[PDB]
Parts: structure tokens; C-alpha cells; sequence
């Protein structure tokens, strides 16, 4: 996160490391025990395999996630309609071999429901463990910072995105900059407040640079996605 | 030609009791959670729309079937009457003479308890502050 502040303990519960051969990779959204909400740039091959991943749940130090502290992923499902050139539909799921435990460090954010009514310009929070700086190194602690959400037609005006935002994507940050996610926050949560319940309206995705005027963040719109979740966690708890 | 897509079906073929697509897709999202006060709403294949539940002789067990219908398997958090903010004029009311839970519902312009059934299948959303 670029401008942002290092979190509090409880601040993000859902916010999660998801971590291929001792490193951080990608942040992940906590949204039942099992499953985890990211991105599908994260696990393109080879990544696509479920062995290669770990989620820590909980701590805000990478230094502190240590070995036996991190769930082994058992399963990872890509968007059928996912496509790499343009990072539409950039959402993917992981299910935990092992169920998370619920407390005040470790919980849930809610999937979005239709009718919102969020503000065209609602504001909106962001976290991870990416750099704080563009081109600079995975972070140590937690971070996080407000963001605003941008209107898609300002969005894909010539002068910021070029008609490069679907219906699957939303814009949120600041089209003056030094506020926005940045490399290894991606797949990690953008979450908004109302109705006092937290709520999971995107996915980190992709940008041009990181904090740069005129190019915010790009994110995935989880209401989008909403029934393509829903039939998955379904689907595996028919077992398969 | 009025459809929908499988990615074709007819209207009353979609949330109809019957799987007409090769995955079940006509079948598997036919309950939803609507607006921040997660109204239940069912869809009807008759009028192609979405209606919210009646709290009227509404129950817990019904509402941890809605919440495995939406894929939430046993996770299950709260289920109350509330007032409509959805804006509908018509209601899907539970027929005690039954049966599935889409298949014992039937529409409705008013609810006797003059609620609806707010369902929230997972405890979310809520962190350090208020
Ligand atoms: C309720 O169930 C009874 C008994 O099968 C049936 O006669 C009735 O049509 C059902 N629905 C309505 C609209 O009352
Ligand atoms: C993911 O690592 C990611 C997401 C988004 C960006 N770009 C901007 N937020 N500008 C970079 C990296
Ligand atoms: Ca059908």
C-alpha cells in the first residue's frame, strides 16, 4: 500500500497472506472458513496448483508468519472467463485443507449483496503486504488506506484508462495519486463500511504503476462475481 | 423468443424446480440476499423477478436451507423480521401444506407479520471498530 498506515491487530481480520515457497505472493480475502477470496493473476500456472500455497491468517508481520502458523491450500479455481491480456474476471477461490478458527484477529468480510446504493464516489478502504513504493519490496508489516471509489465512464476516459475498465472492474483511489495498492497487494481485499458490516466490493487486480496521477487502482468486481462464488462453494459442498 | 442464458432457456425453465442447463445453473441461484439489511428474496419464473420472503411462520431450519441453497453449507449467523427496504409490492408467503424451500412459497402482496426475513448466513463483516 503507497500512503497508507501500518495496521491494528483485529483491524482487517479477513485480510490474508497467501505465501509460494516461503514468500508472500498475494493477499486473499477471508469469506467463510474455508474459502478465501483473490485474485486470478495470482495462480496462472504454474501457480494454478493447490501444493504450492499457504494462507496466514491473522498476523501482520511477514517475519512473524512462521512455519506450522500457515494453512496448507487445498483447492484453487480460477474464473472459467479469466483472461490474462486484459485481467477481466481477474477473481479466483481457494478452499483451506483445514477450517479457520473465528476471533477477534481472524474473521470473515461479507461477499456483497445487490442493492447497495453505495456512493458513486463511496469511500473505501484497502490492505496488504505490498510494497509501499512503486518497484519497492513486499512489506513487512500490514498496511492499509482510504480510497475513494471512481465512476467507470471517468474511469475509461481517454486520459486515465482508455475504455480499458469492464463491467467486471471498478476503479477506486485518486486520480491525483500517492494513495493506491501496489505490487503484492493484489488479490487482497477493498472492502467499504455501511450499515455498520464491512463489505468485500473488490479484489485488488492491476494498474498502470503504482500512486501515479491519473492511473488508480483497478479492481475486481466481486458483485460481479457473486454468483459464480456462490455456485462453487456450492458445487464443492455437494463434495466432489 | 424471451431467455436466459446457461453460459439459452426459457423464462418459466429458469428457478423451476427442473435443471434444464448441463451444470444446473437454472437451478442452483434462484435465493439471494438483498441490500445492507440482507433481505431474503427468492426468484419467481412466473413474473421473471425477485421477491422478498415473509417472515410469517418463517424458522430457523428454513433459513439454514436458504443459507445451503446459497452455498454457505451449516453456517448459519441470525435470521429476523425486519421491514421491506427493497422497495417490493410482492412477497413470496410460506404455504404450511408441503417440500423444497423455493417449491413451498407462494407470491403474495402482503406479509401478516408485516416482515420479512432478514437472513445473514456467516457472522461478517465486523472488525475492531463500531
Ligand atoms: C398451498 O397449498 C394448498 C394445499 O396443496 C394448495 O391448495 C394451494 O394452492 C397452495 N398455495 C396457495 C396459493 O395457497
Ligand atoms: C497487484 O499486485 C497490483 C494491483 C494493482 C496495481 N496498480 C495500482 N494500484 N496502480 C499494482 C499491483
Ligand atoms: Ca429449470
Amino acid at each position: 500500500i503507497v500512503g497508507g498506515e501500518s495496521a491494528l491487530p483485529g483491524a482487517w481480520p479477513w485480510q490474508v497472506s497467501l505465501h509460494v515457497q516461503n514468500v508472500h505472493v498475494c493477499g486473499g480475502s477471508i469469506i467463510t472458513p474455508e474459502w478465501i477470496v483473490t485474485a486470478a493473476h495470482c495462480v496462472e500456472k504454474p501457480l494454478n496448483n493447490p501444493w504450492h500455497w499457504t494462507a496466514f491468517a491473522g498476523i501482520l508481520r511477514q517475519s512473524f508468519m512462521f512455519y506450522g502458523a500457515g494453512y496448507q491450500v487445498e483447492k484453487v479455481i480460477s474464473h472459467p472467463n479469466y483472461d490474462s491480456k486484459t485481467k477481466n474476471n481477474d477473481i479466483a477461490l481457494m478452499k483451506l485443507q483445514k477450517p479457520l478458527t473465528f476471533n477477534d484477529l481472524v474473521k470473515p468480510v461479507c461477499l456483497p449483496n445487490p442493492g447497495m446504493m453505495l456512493q458513486p464516489e463511496q469511500l473505501c478502504w484497502i490492505s496488504g503486504w505490498g510494497a509501499t513504493e512503486e518497484k519497492g519490496k513486499t512489506s513487512e508489516v500490514l498496511n492499509a488506506a482510504k480510497v475513494l471509489l471512481i465512476e467507470t465512464q471517468r474511469c475509461n476516459s481517454r486520459y486515465v484508462y482508455d475504455n480499458l475498465i469492464t463491467p467486471a472492474m471498478i476503479c477506486a483511489g485518486f486520480l491525483q495519486g500517492n494513495v493506491d495498492s501496489c505490487q503484492g497487494d493484489s488479490g487482497g481485499p477493498l472492502v467499504t463500511s455501511k450499515n455498520n458490516i464491512w463489505w468485500l466490493i473488490g479484489d485488488t487486480s492491476w494498474g498502470s504503476g503504482c500512486a501515479k496521477a491519473y492511473r488508480p487502482g483497478v479492481y475486481g468486481n466481486v458483485m460481479v462475481f457473486t454468483d459464480w462464488i456462490y455456485r462453487q462453494m456450492r458445487a464443492d459442498g455437494e463434495f466432489v | 423468443n424471451s431467455g436466459i442464458e446457461c453460459d439459452c432457456i426459457n423464462p418459466s425453465n429458469w428457478c423451476d424446480g427442473v435443471s434444464h442447463c448441463p451444470g444446473g445453473e437454472d437451478e442452483n441461484r434462484c435465493v439471494r440476499l438483498y441490500g445492507p439489511n440482507f433481505i431474503l428474496q427468492v426468484y419467481s419464473s412466473q413474473r421473471k423477478s425477485w421477491h422478498p420472503v415473509c417472515q410469517d411462520d418463517w424458522n430457523e431450519n428454513y433459513g439454514r436451507a436458504a443459507c445451503r441453497d446459497m452455498g454457505y453449507k451449516n453456517n448459519f449467523y441470525s435470521s429476523q423480521g425486519i421491514v421491506d427496504d427493497s422497495g417490493s409490492t410482492s412477497f413470496m408467503k410460506l404455504n404450511t401444506s408441503a417440500v423444497d424451500i423455493y417449491k413451498k412459497l407462494y407470491h403474495s402482496d402482503a406479509c401478516s407479520s408485516k416482515a420479512v426475513v432478514s437472513l445473514r448466513c456467516i457472522a461478517c463483516g465486523v472488525n475492531l471498530n463500531d
